[PDB]
RNA sequence: GCACGGAGGCGAAGAACCAUGGAUUUCCGAAUGAGAAUCUCUAACAAUUGCUUCGCGCAAUGAGGAACCCCGAGAACUGAAACAUCUCAGUAUCGGGAGGAACAGAAAACGCAAUGUGAUGUCGUUAGUAACCGCGAGUGAACGCGAUACAGCCCAAACC
RNA sequence: AUACAGGGUGACAACCCCGUACUCGAGACCAGUACGACGUGCGGUAGUGCCAGAGUAGCGGGGGUUGGAUAUCCCUCGCGA
RNA sequence: GCUUUACUGCAGGCUGUCGCUGAG
């Protein structure tokens, strides 16, 4: 396909969100990115 | 911190602007050092610079420049 | 003595007789060539307009509107219906043509509010009414003792809520006693049976 | 009011462009044009910009590759920040 | 050719996309109409009383 | 900040925090210069109106809101032990529109017929009464009375 | 104790802490209302057929609706003081 | 769901009449 500038911005955001909960958040909260996505298993919008 | 609201108001319009550029630059260089993963940081300032700039910008509008 | 107005009035009691007859015959030819809503400089029935609230002032507008004559333009049922709800030809709508005309006029002039309206005839295929609309935002009107009431917020889009003289009559609110058990204070509050 | 230069983009590939081709790389505002990037850079480090190439990255930002004139030395500029 | 699995392979057309007005992936890029908020069809927001139980 | 980390910083130049007021407030969005899946292209109240200095100069409209409210459009399942009038029901749902509440409202009324009442909502009652109805199943008021709250006015015309 | 409502605090707490009774303060709503004041000027007699809202009141054809039955309300076509 | 000279209706078509609609 061909992505527009906006599409690309949205895709990029999705990539960023798709990361781990920083280790320090674990300690601070004394003990999961519920939105972890996989390119294959999942399907983004648009 | 180091820069207070009183001080800011005591500057002339030309000084606040000169101070504004001086601040923006320090910030830019901080972000540059942060980009290079440099550790000579002092996270507090990077935070303080942003506020100072908002303060000068807030004063500039209050005084009419 | 009789006012000049009484003469316009008396002429319109028999629009099919005298000079008025010839005028209408002439006019309608031009009206049939005009659009659905034509703003006009002066009322055709001055006595009636002044009687209904019209004034020769800034903020007062008059518009003639034509509507197709006849019953409802209803679409026949595509799904199951008991004989009773299959009719299509003799069913008429619940709003009279004068009311349909007031609403079209008010849609054309979104910023104006309908004050009243009256009939100016019809031919075999359409009816014409003139509608008086007021500019609630013009100071000449905000300062008028006889019309400033129409500037209040709750008078906004008054015609679409039946607050017109034609609206109130069509809603069966004329009588104050017998026969108005289901019309007052509103058709809706009475379960829609009036 | 949004500024043009966000920060120096420093990576192995950036260093090469700096040592071998007198080019500096920056993360810039995606609304900035090549010309606005050249001007902004010249007025922040006092140098002459010869060419600017751009790319809207998969990080949602715009990356610019600024080549300086032979009179300026990328390495020295980058080294003063 | 079956209507099931074999016919699912021909599906590579894009129709519904992220909507500019409401944010849902319901903007039909062919009709240029959002099936969720009505964008492209009406200035008012798409809404219906049947989207909830009658007495609620 | 949630959030019980690490590092660092701010606070007696009285921070945090709270109240009130102000500043900033990207893009799409009624979305309004033209276009577009949130971006782009070359000065913009687009569109419909009113006034008009006839120039977008001054203004209005548009869209939102849990339900409530007003004006329009208006089913069927169902009940009648079938079913067509009737019923479900002016209900569900649809179109339009206002407000903080709406609507109604100062009698061409009532008609306990009177030597009587005296704008209008609403509440209790009148009453499942009168009235309707394959006179089947079912549908179903009003005047009055007791309360709540009370408030009456402005035009058109005559004469100027 | 005019405070024995409720909560917190390492277990059953009026007296450990927040509160609670009493008293006091502010904002919002009531309401730009009520009162008050400014102006305006109510009313009565005699005469005068000067004025007082038309497709209306009303009637008929066809529909819908209503408890409205001859006696509901409305739409529509025609006639019409 | 389908059929028809089943029951009852509804569109639609034909036809008369009134309005549009006037003068000799
Ligand atoms: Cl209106
Ligand atoms: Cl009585
Ligand atoms: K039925
Ligand atoms: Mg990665
Ligand atoms: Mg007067
Ligand atoms: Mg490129
Ligand atoms: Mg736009
Ligand atoms: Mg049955
Ligand atoms: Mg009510
Ligand atoms: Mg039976
Ligand atoms: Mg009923
Ligand atoms: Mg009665
Ligand atoms: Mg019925
Ligand atoms: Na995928
Ligand atoms: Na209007
Ligand atoms: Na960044
Ligand atoms: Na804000
Ligand atoms: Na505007
Ligand atoms: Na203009
Ligand atoms: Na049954
Ligand atoms: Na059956
Ligand atoms: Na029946
Ligand atoms: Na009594
Ligand atoms: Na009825
Ligand atoms: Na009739
Ligand atoms: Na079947
Ligand atoms: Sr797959
Ligand atoms: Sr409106
Ligand atoms: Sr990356
Ligand atoms: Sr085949
Ligand atoms: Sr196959
Ligand atoms: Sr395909
Ligand atoms: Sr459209
Ligand atoms: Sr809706
Ligand atoms: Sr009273
Ligand atoms: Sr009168």
């Amino acid at each position: 396909g061909k992505k527009s500038k906006a599409t690309k911005k949205r895709l990029a955001k999705l990539d960023n969100q798709n990361s781990r909960v920083p280790a320090w958040v674990m300690l601070k909260t004394d003990r999961r990115n519920h939105k972890r996505r996989h390119w294959r298993r999942n399907d983004t919008d648009e | 911190t180091v820069l207070h609201v009183q001080e800011i108001r005591d500057m002339t319009p030309a000084e606040r602007e000169a101070e504004l550029d001086d601040l923006k630059t320090e910030l830019l260089n901080a972000r540059a050092v942060q980009a290079a993963g440099g550790a000579p940081e002092n996270p507090g300032r990077i935070k303080e610079l942003r506020k100072a700039i908002a303060r000068i910008k807030t004063i500039q509008g209050e005084e009419g420049d | 003595a009789r006012s000049a107005y009484s003469y316009i009035r008396d002429a319109w009691e028999n629009p099919g007789d005298g000079q008025l007859a010839e005028l209408q015959w002439q006019r309608q030819q031009e009206w049939r060539n005009e659009g659905a809503v034509e703003r006009i400089e002066r009322p055709t029935r001055l006595d009636k307009a002044r009687s209904q609230g019209y004034k020769a002032k800034q903020g007062v507008i008059v518009a003639r509107v034509s509507v197709r004559k006849g019953s409802a333009r209803k679409r026949r049922h595509k799904a199951g219906r008991r004989s009773k709800r299959q009719g299509v030809t003799r069913i008429t709508r619940r709003k009279d043509i004068q009311r349909v005309a007031e609403e079209r006029a008010s849609r054309t002039f979104p910023n104006l509010r309908v004050l009243n309206s009256y009939s100016v005839g019809q031919d075999g295929r359409q009816k014409w009414h003139e509608v008086i609309l007021i500019d609630p935002n013009h100071p000449a009107i905000q300062n008028d003792d006889d019309l400033s009431w129409i500037c209040a917020d709750d008078q906004a889009d008054r015609v679409f809520r039946g607050l017109t003289g034609a609206g109130r009559r069509n809603r069966g609110l004329s009588g104050k006693g017998k026969g108005s058990e289901k019309t007052r204070p509103s058709l809706r509050s009475n379960g829609g049976k009036a | 009011s949004w500024d043009v230069i966000k920060h120096p983009h420093v990576t192995e590939k950036a260093m090469n462009d700096m040592d071998f081709q007198n080019k500096l790389q920056f993360a810039v505002d995606d609304r900035a044009s090549k010309g606005e990037v050249a001007d902004a850079v010249e007025e922040q480090y006092d140098v002459t910009v010869e060419q600017v190439n751009t790319q809207n990255t998969m990080d949602g930002e715009k990356k610019a590759v600024v080549r300086l004139s032979e009179d300026d030395d990328a390495q020295e500029v980058a080294s003063r920040i | 050719t079956g209507a099931g699995t074999p016919s699912q392979g021909k599906k590579n057309t894009t129709t519904h996309t992220k909507c500019r007005r409401c944010g849902e992936k319901s903007y039909h890029t062919k009709k240029k109409v959002c099936s969720s908020c009505g964008f492209g069809k009406s200035a008012k927001r798409r809404d219906y009383e049947w989207q909830s139980k009658a007495g609620e």
